[PDB]
This record gives structure tokens, sequence and C-alpha cells, in this order.
């Protein structure tokens, strides 16, 4: 079994470790993928948050915050900033190569990021149904990935993702009207066909 | 008002409230409290911590247990699930 | 004029709920908001707006004296005027 890799296809896509895309707009901090998950120690917790992100602009940064082996590694606005550093520093590695920001923290964790918007966290095949989170298990079957929180698949993945938002009291995204046209391209149909 | 322009320059004071006969309103369920967390550890809540290090803000909440659910407090056995 | 519900979160401004009481929160744009029950606005404000914004809740300088300052520009001894 190979190694998957989740990905942030965009200001608000998923992809998820089996292979699932999935639309959530969301404007609130949302667990990407962790361990605490049911029946396990709880070893990293990678998090993503972003802000002004529900209609994709040029506003969106995202903010990614991970803490693994009691840290705060975080980084937003180009840079990689330490809040907290962990306790065995072996491990921990930064390699600012190209236009990505990789990012290794143990024998079977790493983390991309092109400065801008993508967060494709690979993991190895030690897990294997360990973890979960808006990326979902990684254990094969590819149509269990909308297990929430709560414990039951769903269907509708604008339910799924406010099942994981951290702060339970901020505003969780409305269910949009389904359609082929978003805001811009919806009744401008000039402008539908030179995007595609 | 004095006692927050107090607290805002970096020295909080406690327990002002038991004897002046006058505290700040608030909906049912919930008394003022003086220096609660803002992150509440409500009902349908994921069990995250560490990261709420904000500072230390004024307001009324729920008693020790009583998880908050939707606007007022509820005790913990009760708390629902979510479809 | 379209009354919305709450919690909201557009534009980056998240309007939230805190101990009971209302908040408005701006951290982009450097501000915190909120309204208790009884009704008592407050507005806590960054040090990125030093010996800056002026209105009705005066500059954010250090000097208590000199904040009635009109819209004009003028240290004016009534508080009301202003
Ligand atoms: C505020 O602005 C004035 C005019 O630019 C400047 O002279 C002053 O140093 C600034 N800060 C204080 C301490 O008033
Ligand atoms: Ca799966
Ligand atoms: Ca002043």
């Amino acid at each position: 079994v190979c190694d998957a890799t989740c990905s942030t296809i965009g200001m608000a896509h998923y992809l998820t470790f089996d292979g699932l895309k999935y639309l959530f707009p969301g404007e609130c901090q949302y667990v990407l993928v962790q361990d605490y998950c049911g029946s396990n120690p709880g070893t990293f917790r990678i998090l993503v948050g972003n802000k002004g992100c529900s209609h994709p602009s040029v506003k969106c940064k995202k903010r990614v915050t991970i803490l693994v082996e009691g840290g705060e590694i975080e980084l937003f606005d180009g840079e990689v900033n330490v809040k907290r550093p962990m306790k065995d520093e072996t491990h921990f590695e930064v390699v600012e190569s190209g236009r990505y920001i990789i990012l290794l923290l143990g024998k079977a964790l790493s983390v991309v990021w092109d400065r801008h918007l993508s967060i494709s966290v690979v993991l190895k095949q030690t897990y294997q149904e360990k973890v979960c989170g808006l990326c979902g298990n990684f254990d094969g079957i590819q149509n269990n990935d909308l297990t929430s929180s709560n414990l039951q698949v769903e269907e509708d993945p604008v339910d799924f993702g406010n099942s994981w938002k951290v702060s339970s009291q901020c505003a969780d995204t409305r269910k949009v009207p389904l359609d082929s046209s978003p805001a811009t391209c919806h009744n401008n149909i000039m402008k539908q066909t030179m995007v595609d | 008002e004095y006692a927050r322009t107090c607290a805002q320059e970096g020295m909080v004071l406690y327990g002002w409230t038991d004897h002046s006969a006058c505290s700040p309103v608030c909906p049912a369920g919930m008394e003022y409290r003086q220096c609660v967390s803002p992150c509440a550890r409500t009902c349908q809540s994921l069990h995250i911590n560490e990261m709420c290090q904000e500072r230390c803000v004024d307001g009324c909440s729920c008693p020790e247990g009583q998880l908050l659910d939707e606007g007022l407090c509820v005790e913990s056995t009760e708390c629902p699930c979510v479809h | 004029d379209q009354r919305v519900s709450m919690p909201y979160a557009s534009k980056g401004l998240y309007l939230e709920t805190e101990a009971g009481y209302y908040k408005l929160s701006g951290e982009a744009y450097g501000f915190v908001a909120r309204i208790d029950g009884s009704g008592n606005f407050q507005v806590l404000l960054s040090d990125r707006y030093f010996n800056k914004t002026c209105g009705l809740c005066g500059n954010f300088n250090i000097f208590a004296e000199d904040d009635f300052m009109t819209q004009e520009g003028t240290l004016t001894s009534d508080p009301y005027d202003f």
C-alpha cells in the first residue's frame, strides 16, 4: 500500500486520502486531520483555518496550526512560525525548496505548502485507520470518508465539516442551492464559456 | 464600569458583586461570573485543548456542569446528537 | 436591510456570542466590539491606531486631556459640541 495525500485544491475543496473530492466553503477553523480519534493516544492534530473564504477570491488567506509532540508550529503570510518548540527536535525538518515549504515531522508524516493555499499532508503505511477529520480515515474504503465527529456517515458534505469545527459557537456555513453556475457565472452565460 | 476599567489595565478584581446588591442582567440559567474563559466548553464540542490561550474575559456563564446548548445551560447527561 | 440570523461570519467579521453577551470581532481590521444584556457598548482596539482613530471615543494617545479634537481639529473644552 502506497503513501496517501490530502489536498486543498483551490479555496474550498478537499481531496481525501482514499480519494473523494467534495465541496465545503467554511470560514471557521477546522480539523483537517488528526489521530486522537475514538480510542487512540492522539499524537498529532493538524488543523486548518480560513478567513473570508466562503466565496473564493483574492481574499481567503489560510492559517495552519500543526500540533505534534506537544508543539505548536504554525504558518501564514508566507513564512512558518514556531510558537512552542517540540521535544524531539531530531525529526523536525524544513525544506524551503522552490515554490513549496516541505516540512517533515516524523517517520510517517509530512506536510507541503505552496505558500498560497495548498495543504498536502502525506502519511505512510503506519496508520491504516488510525486518523480522522476532513480527510477521512485512510482505510482504502472510499465511501466512508464522510463519517462525522458524531460517528455516522452523512450524505451532504456541508453538514460534515460543520461537525469538525473547533469553535463550537462560530458560524456554521449555509446550505447553498445547488447549481452548475457560481455567483459571477450565474446568468452570465457569455463569461461562463470564456472560463470553460 | 469601574470594575472593567481596572481589569483592562492588568489588575483584575474579584467577588465585588457579592455584597454590592447589584448583579448585571443575563438570561436564565446563567449569572455573572468574573474572568470566565471565552472558550466555553459546550455540549456539541470537540475535546481539544491548548489552542485557547486567549486572555480572560468577564461575563455570565453556566454552573460547574450544566453544559451550554443553544443559549441555555443543560446538564451534561442530556447532551443531544445532531444529524 | 435584510435581517440575518446569528452567528454570522461574512467579510472577515465574526458576529458571535460570548458569555451570554454579543460580540463583533474584526481581528483582521483590528477591533473587537460587544454589547451586554443591559446595553453597554465596548470597543477594544489595537495599538496600530495610536495617536490616530479620532472620533467619539477620542484618540488613542497617552494623554487624556487633549482627546476632544473635532472633525475639523480643534481642542474644545466642552464635552458636548464635540
Ligand atoms: C501624535 O502625532 C503628532 C503629529 O504627528 C506627533 O507630533 C506626536 O509625536 C504623535 N504622538 C504623540 C506622543 O502625541
Ligand atoms: Ca475511507
Ligand atoms: Ca486621549
